[PDB]
């Protein structure tokens, strides 16, 4: 398992943690709106994700689809959990390992989970505007990689 | 589910008490989650059989799997509290939450095992701001989940 | 002071802009404080004369005296934002805050040096939620301090 | 000495838990609790009235209201620093600068502990715990070491 070594480096990287908290401050202004935007981007660039999310029904309906709405809001509270864990390696490891359990049971591989990075970039461009920087995407990719190592 | 949502969202007092007590609990999310789980297993050791994967739950924070669960549980509560101004949001978030609990064969009655543990946790963490109305507000919110199971 | 307090507390738009922007800044109060001080000293190096005790301010976080000041500054902002619903509270909290600033011979005009640094900090931390009106809200709040000096 | 004491606070999990739990209660009503703490100080240590002469009659006082609210945000700052030794040290040392200048000794500053015990007892009710008082006395001792 690579989870512990990757988590060590996330916790020790202060500038990267700052990028995560700064960009999270913007992403979390509108938890529902941003969660829905992220999911819409996932379905755009990985349409294969529709099969894993079939229970949600017609995902093209956005906020008008109550199942998609409930999922999209709930996803953002897992991101909040991760951000709140960034200063304590044992805390980050145990919350990432907990999170991974259901994803493993759904047969979501490290490669499939990494499909979320592009969607994160696109959502960050929409939320950051003229102040967007790829350094925020690299920061989120490092955090995503901790989860990938658990899958 | 709709009737249960309507009871919570229809009372400004229930919503206020949920928000004010959550504010207190949020002073230490991790300690809150651990305390709630400890109260669950002390008052209701029968529920330990749902948590086989977590191992020795008596160990508390020292058990990393239990710690991960205890912290993660609080983020569902955070979401519920943030949902109180929009009945349709509370409904869709609770229905989403319920999916995995239904898959674990956790009935509404079983889920309600948390009510008395939550009352004890509120008394322990709120000092003189505790009242039975605050316990009642939490029972009403848990009732929404129970109706969805 | 009374007219400056009324301009802020009487405006739902100013208050909403202060609350939303503070919400964003509160994701990282330490980084916010350090970024504000960096913008102050870069855009308004004339103000460095007031901060002799801090030593080499260009060092940022690695300068522990600067770090302690930057963090502490944000708790005054927190108090101001928590005062916005109550003109009597904003008044007495700002007048309290002003006492040491008056003692350090910081005039209203001098204190105003913070305004453009605050605007740049907001641009760099709010993304697309930044607006001219958000900057204006902060200029109005700073105006309350300026009136008290 | 600030470093030694700060390290022990940051390392003591049980003590930090008592500080955060009790702070969750004290901070529900920042204004009311701040005023209660100050009133207890003036009752117990009459000499404190003299140090606070700028506030006027502290026996309806807006200057005292402003001070007592503001005090609570320094406590919030300390509580927010409990997991990072270097953060706790730097915020304590910053806080101390004005208190040193006003000639408030470590012994005088410790006059706050009893008033904090009374405030805790009033706010915590049946869940008041003497161990919580000891935890706050330990945090106050970090500040005293800086004076
Ligand atoms: C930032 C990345 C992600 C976060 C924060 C996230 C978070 C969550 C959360 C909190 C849940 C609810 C709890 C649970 O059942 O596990 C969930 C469910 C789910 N996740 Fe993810 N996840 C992410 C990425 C993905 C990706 C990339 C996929 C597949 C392509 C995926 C597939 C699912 C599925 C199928 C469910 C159950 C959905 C339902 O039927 O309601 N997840 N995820
Ligand atoms: C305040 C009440 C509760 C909250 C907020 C809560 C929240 C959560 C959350 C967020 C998860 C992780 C996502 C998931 O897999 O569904 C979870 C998992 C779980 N819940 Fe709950 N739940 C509560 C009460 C209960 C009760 C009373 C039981 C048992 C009777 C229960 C049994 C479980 C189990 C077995 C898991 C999976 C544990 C694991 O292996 O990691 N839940 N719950
Ligand atoms: C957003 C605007 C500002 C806020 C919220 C702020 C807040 C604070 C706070 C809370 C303190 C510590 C308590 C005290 O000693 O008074 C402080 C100290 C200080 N303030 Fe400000 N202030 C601001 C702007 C300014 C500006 C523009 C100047 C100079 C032109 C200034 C000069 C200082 C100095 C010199 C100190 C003492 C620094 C030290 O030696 O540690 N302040 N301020
Ligand atoms: C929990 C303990 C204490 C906290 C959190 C606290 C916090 C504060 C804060 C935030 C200020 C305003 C910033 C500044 O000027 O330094 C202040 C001012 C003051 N402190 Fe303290 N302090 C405490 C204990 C004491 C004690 C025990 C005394 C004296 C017996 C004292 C004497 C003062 C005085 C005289 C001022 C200036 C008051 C004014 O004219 O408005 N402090 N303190």
């Amino acid at each position: 398992s690579r989870v512990a070594e990757l988590a060590n480096a996330v916790v020790s990287n202060a500038d990267q943690k700052d990028l995560l908290r700064m960009s999270w401050g913007v992403l979390s202004v509108d938890m529902e709106g941003t969660g829905l935007m992220l999911m819409a981007n996932l379905f755009k660039t990985s349409p294969s994700a529709k099969g894993k999310f079939a229970r949600l029904g017609d995902v093209s309906a956005g906020k008008d689809n109550s199942k998609l709405r409930g999922h999209s809001i709930t996803l953002m509270y897992a991101l909040q959990n991760f951000v709140d864990a960034l200063d304590d390696v044992e805390r980050l490891k145990c919350v990432v390992e907990k999170f991974a359990v259901n994803h493993i049971n759904r047969q979501i591989s490290a490669d499939e989970f990494g499909e979320i990075v592009g969607p994160l970039r696109q959502t960050l461009k929409a939320r950051m505007g003229n102040y967007f920087d790829e350094d925020t995407v690299a920061a989120w990719a490092s955090l995503v990689a901790v989860v990938q190592a658990a899958l | 589910v709709d009737a249960a949502v309507a009871k919570v969202c229809g009372s400004e007092a229930i919503k206020a008490n949920l928000r004010r007590s959550w504010g207190v609990l949020s002073a230490d999310i991790e300690a809150t989650g651990l305390m709630l789980m400890s109260n669950l297993f002390t008052l209701r050791p029968d529920t330990k059989t749902y948590f086989t994967r977590l191992g020795d739950v008596q160990k508390g924070k020292a058990n990393s799997k239990l710690r991960g669960h205890a912290i993660t549980l609080t983020y569902a509560l955070n979401n519920f509290v943030d949902s109180l101004d929009d009945p349709s949001r509370l409904k869709c978030v609770v229905e989403k939450f319920a999916v995995n609990h239904i898959n674990r064969k956790i009935s509404g009655d079983a889920f309600g095992a948390i009510v008395e543990p939550m009352k004890e946790t509120l008394k322990a963490r709120m000092g003189n701001y505790y009242s039975d109305d605050v316990a009642g507000a939490w029972a009403a919110l848990v009732g929404v989940v129970q109706a969805a199971l």
